[PDB]
């Protein structure tokens, strides 16, 4: 275990901390910064960067440069969301096993596929080296922070990021649920309900918690995974490449230097207008060696994103509903992330919340990461950690599709976690051998409607008629929030038990092996 | 687990303050991080008797017996909780002796008496091949056993369970119900013959030469069963046993049969006539765990593989009721009165 470090893995930006000596150190990079760009970069002498180093040479190499990861691990290529991403990504996005991989020139000729998986498992591995200048020795084991809505898929993602940056994740903890622990740490005030607002660069989550002396019980959760700081910058950034079109005929899109130019100077744009009422974008030989200058309001930067701003209050309405509180039953408004300095936002949230200020005892950037190193601090065993005890939910309703397409629901939404649902089932033909066991996501009745978590064969059912073999399928969430499928025959039966195996759809203990030894290769 | 500790400490801080509902969770919560937590078992009895759940406090205090049999907190609470189960426990087979007398209180001349009988019988069958997942309805059951044609379109084995079912019924009802002396392996082995004789003559009748395995549990070797076999049909002929109630008698008989699971099939097809067979010979109606009742049964059944089988008795005394319940409802006689 050693000295066990917590790790905000941020769509954009990613922050390590490690609890010692009774209280967290947020760690400075090796630049001095407190976060550190979710960016790689291969250079042209074959150099790889990580961090500052990647972001700050993105505008001359943007094609090897890779970032937004956060928003392809756990999809398939054909997610409208991925689509949506590419059209403002530099770099390649290539289909292989139906899901987005990344092909960039690692340098000298020769290119290289990477899962996205390994672009995070880079980024973690970054945090790590962080954490061991800062500690002056090994890191081996990480708590690591995932979306409160992260799906199956994006949660197994993330752990096996961690596995091929060489770490033990010990455990997954939803972002709000970190930042709730940061918040509430210092508070000795008894029972309180807090509503925490994570607009991140890439996830949007709020979660409703009871924190009381210890305990940070998730009572609901809702959140949008592809909804951030990245969807304000491309409606911005599309908003000039159509300007720029409108002014002299020419498309920005033929340019990767172009359009990556601009999402930095739309990036300084956006933090400017937190504070000030206008920002100028200027770009030196934007576009075929022509400048680009123009103005930027905050009332234009809000009405490009009004639509994307509001959509924010439905997952707060709908932890209400869930929850069965009223807004007064709110005792404090927690936001995190950098988006919530955005005025909109703010306006928006107090609006909702008929004037009441949100708490200031957070770093906004710094308080997910905060959580990490806390609970990190707990299951290293050795911190003199207080009795800190989680008690969080799974964010979708799972269920298994059944004959005619049915949605049949086993663990609600916001079930609190580690939990277990078992349900018999029968065959659909005479001497059926086999379940197809499809597993979704979501809360509408028709599995196509929801989202599919992966299919899993069960094999070995004795020949019998139609709807007679009773077959027990159990689902287990566990304290990470990630499905394991078993099941029983529950009738007199032979040794040889029904075996299940998972669809190969996500990466094989082969392919992890071998990302983790080519990783090795830079570590 | 220092998780499970961490969880449990604030399940007693909760409920100390009187925050029932969070202490509940969190006790929960310290078992989900480590099951066999014995401080956690414990103190959990403790809340579940705060809440005059005396049966849970109970099973909860014998189960963290069971892990640590010298567990001083466990144990003075197990000796006070002792008598009060025995109390309840009993208090219930009371109830039911007295629904059992109810049903013998029906006058000689009562119509439906013989209308809900005969068709309780169908309803045995039905439910006793449909928890093993037989299709076949009550009334196409009606129809194989009084028409004896097949049923188009379904199963020949489904048919020929539902026909060794009725084989198996008469033959203990004409044959074992009535007569004097121990109820021998060869009368378990000519039931199973009947049960599952037209499905699998060659397996009828005869233990299992091969290892099976029943859901979760794991039956002896096939080399044990004989030997087990012995040993349960002498505790079935022992004083011990017939000082029993009669409900407890036929449940223990159940579940120590289909532990033994002697046979490659029908195990609990022949349990629940042998549990039938001992309530008639005692003077109780034959009893039916209902389809519906499987999630149940099979939870019980789990309960005594891991060392309590009182859930189980419990179980079939429940199911005892209400079949008392049902035959004593439909044979209601509503009177007629002079308006004067
Ligand atoms: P086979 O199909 O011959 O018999 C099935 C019966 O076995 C009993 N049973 C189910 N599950 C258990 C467990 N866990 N332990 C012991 N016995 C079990 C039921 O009576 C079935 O009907
Ligand atoms: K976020
Ligand atoms: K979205
Ligand atoms: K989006
Ligand atoms: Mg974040
Ligand atoms: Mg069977």
């Amino acid at each position: 275990s050693g000295t066990v470090v917590g790790i905000d893995l941020g769509t954009t930006y990613s922050c390590v901390g490690v609890f010692k000596n009774g209280r967290v150190e947020i760690i400075a990079n090796d630049q001095g910064n407190r976060i550190t760009p979710s960016y790689v970069a291969f250079t042209p002498e074959g150099e790889r960067l990580i961090g500052d180093a990647a972001k700050n040479q993105l505008t001359s190499n943007p094609e090897n440069t890779v970032f937004d990861a956060k928003r392809l691990i756990g999809r398939t290529w054909n997610d409208p969301s991925v689509q949506q991403d590419i059209k403002f990504l530099p770099f390649k996005v290539v289909e292989k096993k139906t899901k987005p991989y990344i092909q960039v020139d690692i340098g000298g000729g020769q290119t290289k596929t990477f899962a996205p998986e390994e672009i995070s498992a880079m980024v973690l591995t970054k945090m790590k080296e962080t954490a061991e200048a800062y500690l002056g020795k090994k890191v081996t084991h990480a708590v690591v922070t995932v979306p409160a809505y992260f799906n199956d898929a994006q949660r197994q993602a993330t752990k096996d990021a961690g596995t091929i940056a060489g770490l033990n994740v010990m455990r997954i903890i939803n972002e709000p649920t970190a930042a709730a622990i940061a918040y509430g740490l210092d508070k000795r005030e008894g029972e309180k309900n807090i509503l925490v607002f994570d607009l991140g660069g890439g996830a949007f989550d709020v979660s409703l918690l009871t924190i009381d002396n210890g305990v940070f019980e998730v009572v609901a959760t809702n959140g949008d995974t592809h909804l951030g700081g990245e969807d304000f910058d491309q409606r911005v950034m599309e908003h000039f490449i159509k300007l720029y079109k409108k002014k002299t005929g020419k498309d920005v899109r033929k340019d990767n230097r172009a359009v990556q130019k601009l999402r930095r100077e739309v990036e300084k744009a956006k933090r400017a207008l937190s504070s000030q009422h206008q920002a100028r974008i200027e770009i030196e030989s934007f576009f075929e060696g022509e400048d680009f200058s123009e103005t930027l309001t905050r009332a234009k930067f809000e009405e490009l994103n009004m639509d994307l701003f509001r959509s924010t209050m439905k997952p707060v309405q709908k932890v209400l509903e869930d929850s069965d509180l009223k807004k007064s039953d709110i005792d404090e408004i927690v936001l995190v992330g950098g988006s919530t300095r955005i005025p909109k936002i703010q306006q928006l949230v107090k609006e909702f919340f008929n004037g009441k200020e949100p708490s200031r005892g957070i770093n906004p950037d710094e308080a997910v990461a905060y959580g990490a190193a806390v609970q990190a601090g707990v299951l290293s065993g050795d911190q003199d950690t207080g009795d800190l005890v989680l008690l969080d939910v799974c964010p979708l309703t799972l269920g298994i599709e059944t004959v005619g397409g049915v949605m049949t629901k086993l663990i609600p939404r916001n079930t609190v976690v580690p939990t277990k649902k078992s349900q018999i089932f029968s065959t659909a033909s005479d001497n059926q051998p086999t379940f197809t066991i499809k597993v979704y996501e979501g809360e509408r009745p028709l599995t196509k409607d929801n989202h599919l978590l992966g299919t899993f064969d069960l094999t070995g059912i004795p020949p019998a008629p139609r709807g007679v073999p009773q077959i027990e399928v159990t689902f287990e969430i566990d304290v990470n929030g990630i499905l394991r499928v078993t099941a029983e025959d529950k009738g007199t039966g032979n040794k040889n038990k029904i075996t299940i195996t998972n669809d190969q759809n996500r990466l094989t203990p082969e392919e992890i092996e071998r990302m983790v030894n080519d990783a090795e290769k830079f570590a | 687990s220092l998780e499970a500790r961490a969880a449990l400490n604030q399940a007693l801080e909760m409920k100390r303050q009187g925050k029932r509902e969070k202490a509940q969770k969190l006790f929960m919560h310290a078992l989900k991080m480590d099951p066999d937590f014995v401080d956690a078992l414990t103190e959990f009895g403790i809340f579940s008797e705060e809440d005059k759940d005396i049966i849970q406090a109970d099973y909860l205090y014998t189960r963290a017996l069971t892990i640590s049999p010298y567990h001083e907190k466990a144990l003075v609470n197990r000796d006070r909780t002792l008598p009060l189960v025995e109390e309840i426990d009993q208090r219930y087979f009371s109830i039911i002796d007295s629904k059992v007398k109810k049903v013998m209180s029906i006058p000689k001349g009562n119509s439906a008496l013989r209308r809900v009988m005969e068709e309780t019988y169908y309803h045995h069958i039905y439910h006793t091949v449909a928890i093993e997942g037989n299709t076949l309805t009550l009334s196409e059951i009606r129809h194989i056993l009084e028409t004896r044609y097949a049923v188009p379109g379904k199963s020949d084995e489904e048919q020929n369970e539902v026909i060794g079912m009725h084989a198996a019924m008469k033959y203990i009802n004409t044959t074992l119900v009535s007569r004097i002396g121990s109820v021998t392996i060869s009368d378990v082995l000519e039931i199973h013959r009947r049960v599952l004789g037209y499905v699998d003559p060659v397996e009828a009748g005869r233990f299992r030469t091969t290892q099976v395995l029943v859901g979760h549990h794991i039956p002896p070797h096939p080399q044990d069963v004989e030997k087990q076999m012995q040993e349960f049909v002498q505790w079935l002929n022992s004083e011990e046993a017939m000082n029993l109630h009669p409900v407890e008698f036929a449940a223990l008989a159940h579940y120590k049969l289909v532990y033994i699971a002697p046979f490659i099939d029908g195990n609990g097809r022949t349990s629940r006539l042998l549990m039938n067979l001992i309530l008639m010979q005692a003077g109780y109606p034959p009893i039916t765990i209902r389809k519906e009742q499987r999630s149940d049964y099979y939870h019980v059944l789990e309960a005594a593989n891991e060392g309590d089988v009182r859930p189980f008795i419990r179980f079939i005394a429940k199911c005892t009721e209400t079949t008392l319940d049902t035959l004593l409802f439909a044979t209601t006689e509503y009177s007629v009165a002079l308006p004067e």
